[PDB]
RNA sequence: GAUUAUUGGAGGUAGAGCACUGUUUGGACGAGGGGCCGGUUACCGAAUUCAGACAAACUCCGAAUGCCAAUUAAUUUAACUUGGGAGUCAGAACAUGGGUGAUAAGGUCCGUGUUCGAAAGGGAAACAGCCCAGACCACCAGCUAAGGUCCCAAAAUAUAUGUUAAGUGGAAAAGGAUGUGGCGUUGCCCAGACAACUAGGAUGUUGGCUUAGAAGCAGCCAUCAUUUAAAGAGUGCGUAAUAGCUCACUAGUCGAGUGACACUGCGCCGAAAAUGUACCGGGGCUAAACAUAUUACCGAAGCUGUGGAUUGUCCUUUGGACA
RNA sequence: UGGGGCGGUCGCCUCCUAAAAGGUAACGGAGGCGCUCAAAGGUUCCCUCAGAAUGGUUGGAAAUCAUUCAUAGAGUGUAAA
RNA sequence: UUUGGCACCUCGAUGUCGGCUCAUCGCAUCCUGGGGCUGUAGUCGGUCCCAAGGGUUGGGCUGUUCGCCCAUUAAAGCGGU
RNA sequence: UCUGGUGACUAUAGCAAGGAGGUCACACCUGUUCCCAUGCCGAACACAGAAGUUAAGCUCCUUAGCGUCGAUGGUAGUCGAACUUACGUUCCGCUAGAGUAGAACGUUGCCAGG
């Protein structure tokens, strides 16, 4: 349901999957943070089922930032029909995440707890995942 | 259906001689919209904004102030 | 607070880098005044001893060679994919 | 001073500028050799080609 | 003309970044509507700020390489002009940069290279496009390339050091587990660790809301002294409630090894399709697999050796020197 | 013309695709032209943004008026560069 | 094994659907066989595992593939060629 | 060799703040008779003066406060090659941007007075 109110062009190019991740590598607003290990897009309903697996774990206790927003969308034709009469609809929204990429943070609890809350969280993605804490030193 | 399959013929701009090249005096040197590169020593500015050499030299590429360029031309020989 | 530096000789190269890198050392710079622009290596573990012991924003009289300088840490190049450091620089206060 | 250059694998499956460039060198056949002095732009054609030939001071 | 070296120059890609454009996440701040009498209270949209993110049609920045050209220097041999004669305008795969498609197609459309087309030979089991390499002709001569050396079937059942125990090798994934190696960090102990024996399990106390009574348990606890070397207004089996023996403790015996993290290399499961073993090519292999090194040998129409045609460029010896 | 048909399109200009020279395809992604001007042309002199608050008769809160920052975010007949 | 996408063989011809006759293979098991768990008292049933040896009906309305119904059956399996 | 006039250098030159100065110069200053002028106005321009001031502009000095410039080392990306098919690895070369240390509160040519 996370979505722009506008967008200037509504047919964009499918991104780029290789490299490392350009930015957002680090714990910045909370103590714990789902780190992310491999490339894949996600999609906008990902995101949503991992918020509310993780929220309701919590039980309106500490707090959730969700560090990615899908700026890009991606375009589908909805029946298999001949190729090649103009870029089909848009369908869904996504966002690119490399290694390194932080997607969810959480302060406002146990150490414990966030991780149970960000297994079942990684558990609905489709990108392998690590728990990470701030970085010190 | 679609609606977009239109396209300019497309205009050979950019340089058209380097710099250290001997020239002649009426030789094109720079085709450009409006003044990426301004004009300098020996060197007219025409109504497509194209760059032509007054004289017959060599051509000199350089800097105008801190954001600017321009060509020059210079009759030794 | 007693580290200890070897010198790099000129020009490392890529692969040299990661050996070093794959053994437990870590590439590093020192620089201010009191002297000049030196590029040398450090042991990762004896850094991060240091660095428990004296915290972040702290002093190390640290040996270059047959000397010793008294240096603070400006910034550190780290990895967190894998969790290791991999460059620093230090700055001499003196 | 002197380099014996020789041509040791073949020059197919290669592209042309490196093709171009062991012709300047006086290279026809593999296993085919040329003498020549030692000049940076000759060692700038061979360190270009260098998967292909085998130098030797002489 | 071509390649390289050294120089000069045009340019805005990859990457980075947010200084413009737009998109976005938290947080503050205080102003306008607002909840009200023209106002408090909360909530909205905007501005300014703090820190973080995004971009083919954003850029304060900005490569590598390619492009143009030089008094240009070194090696090579093309280049241009005019004219006579053509054929061609169905292209294919591979690798890489991209659009499209569904980060599908032996798909389709462009760009940069190679090969086939029009290219035999050796390897990839067989296999136009993959790897090696370009066949003038003889030879029962030799050196190598890619790929290989148990038998099929030429060459190491070679040396040295390890890993694996599944025939992995010789079909994938999310996830799940120990099965072993390696690398660190760190803690556990003759004041005897880690199992396991048994020896204690409490009580004023469910004290209180006392909830179907409940006295480890409708669910909120108030979760206090401690018989004691040592135990909890009960870890915990429980429980209609109790019955609770210990996994809350320790002298006691055990008399010596012991766990956590990370990171990592190999392996296991997940793993079902149809004529007949059925992708190691087959036999068969625990090295004849994998990994790292070293040294030998094999291996092509490639190169060399010997002889022979034919023709071209020079000397002008037109020899046929070199090709 | 990813068989043909129905549908759509057929010339020109500007961006992106386009891989930092130029060029470069698709029934790839976005938009415009088929003019206008006797001053909106030539020359000589002069002049210089919005927006923002500030604050006030008016007040649309902002129209006009006034101080200061603003870096072209102004404006440039007509799309985009 | 579907509906499709591509357009690689075949347009100097590769027989289209049902049904009959005749089979053959796989297992992702309809019956029979053996087992674990059960919110399995027994009778039974549900789910999962092993397993492919054999067997797996006749009629009405349907061109009908498909489907509904009548009566049986230990069962009236799903697919490929 | 102080000031001024006029030119060349990518703002290392600017912006901001603080402190001093003046009839050799510079300027605010007085007024609209005349030249000339303001889609109103001597605000501006132009004209005639020098009563007054250093306040402002301008000059000098101080500060790295904002802006500007900016290495080293390291990284990303990438040419070539070799593994290979992994959202890759390895070797060689070029070495970014950002950030950090740091620099800088301008250099200088010609001319006349002083």
């Amino acid at each position: 349901m996370l979505l722009p109110k506008r967008v200037k062009y509504r047919r964009q190019h499918r991104p780029k999957t290789t490299g490392r991740s350009k930015g957002g590598n680090y714990v910045t607003f909370g103590e714990f943070g789902l780190q992310a290990t491999t490339t894949s897009w996600i999609t906008s309903r990902q995101i949503e089922s991992a918020r509310i697996a993780m929220t309701r774990y919590m039980k309106r206790g500490g707090k959730v930032w969700i560090k990615i927003f899908p700026h890009t969308p991606y375009t589908k034709k909805p029946l298999e029909v001949r190729m090649g009469a103009g870029k089909g609809a848009v369908e869904g929204w996504i966002a690119v995440v490399k290694p390194g990429r932080i997607l969810f943070e959480v302060a406002g609890v146990s150490e414990e707890v966030a991780r149970e809350a960000l297994r079942l969280a990684s558990h609905k993605l489709p990108v392998k995942t690590k728990f990470v804490k701030r970085e010190e030193l | 259906s679609t609606k977009n399959g239109r396209d300019s013929e497309s205009k050979r701009l950019g340089a058209k001689r380097a710099d250290g090249q001997f020239v002649t005096g009426g030789s094109i040197l720079y085709r450009q919209r409006g003044t990426k590169i301004y004009p300098g020593e020996n060197v007219g500015r025409g109504g497509d904004d194209t760059l032509f050499a007054k004289i017959d030299g060599v051509v000199k590429f350089e800097r105008k102030g801190r954001d600017k360029k321009q060509v020059s031309v210079y009759a030794v020989a | 607070a007693s580290l200890k530096s070897i010198i790099r000789q000129g020009k490392q190269t890529r692969s040299d880098l990661k050996q070093l890198r794959k053994s437990g050392k870590v590439p590093a710079v020192v620089y201010g005044y009191g002297t000049k622009n030196v590029s040398v290596k450090v042991d990762e573990v004896e850094f991060i001893k240091v660095i428990r012991e004296v915290g972040r924003n702290g002093v190390i009289e640290l040996g270059v060679g047959s000397k010793t300088i008294k240096v603070m840490v400006a910034d550190y190049q780290f990895d967190p994919l894998k969790n290791q450091i991999t460059h620093i620089d230090f700055l001499a206060i003196n | 001073a002197k380099l014996q250059i020789t041509l040791t694998r073949s020059v197919i499956g290669r592209p042309e500028t490196q093709r171009k460039t062991v012709e300047a060198l006086g290279l026809k056949k593999t296993n085919s050799s040329v003498v020549v002095e030692d000049n940076p732009a000759i060692r700038g054609q061979i360190n270009k080609v260098k998967h292909l030939v085998t130098v030797e001071e002489k």
